[PDB]
């Protein structure tokens, strides 16, 4: 909060 | 552990906020500049200054768009999240 | 009142700092901290890491500045990678 303005190895199955 | 971790719930939220805005107009799997604008203005109102100039959203979308299709897909949105998160972190060390 | 998106970003930072702070360089994840992060905090998205070779490969993939460890920017690329893969199955 300043702020920054702008301009700047295996997956499971899982149900 | 067996509970969904904060990391894993963080990730889910990234997916959810994307689809909640990408689903609004046109392609439901991509953010056109209008959707991206709303996302940033409504969900990053503490980290990013509000966008009201069209030129800004054009420039942000230009930097974000690497498939060159004029819209932000999820992979490209993650890159954007990475960038923003990294910036806030740089002011935290 | 921070948004869900903003809270998610902060939690990404908080978990990196929790694990990176345990051993050695307190601002980077070494291989052992990385294996623990994945096994402890990603057990529903990634298969458990049981073998050294797997940690080696992951760190090798993640380590783009060549120092053998994973800094925060390299961690975000990891999170982008994983989240994007999961995004498919949803
Ligand atoms: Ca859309
Ligand atoms: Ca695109
Ligand atoms: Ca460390
Ligand atoms: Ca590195």
């Amino acid at each position: 909060g300043a702020m920054a303005a702008t301009y700047s190895r295996r997956v499971r199955k899982l149900p | 552990g067996s509970h969904m971790s904060e990391l894993e719930k963080a990730m889910v939220a990234l997916i959810d906020v994307f689809h909640q805005y990408s689903g609004r107009e046109g392609d439901k799997h991509k953010l056109k500049k209008s959707e991206l604008k709303e996302l940033i203005n409504n969900e990053l109102s503490h980290f990013l200054e509000e966008i009201k100039e069209q030129e800004v959203v054009d420039k942000v979308m230009e930097t974000l768009d690497n498939d060159g299709d004029g819209e932000c897909d999820f992979q490209e949105f993650m890159a954007f999240v990475a960038m923003v998160t990294t910036a806030c972190h740089e002011f935290f060390e």
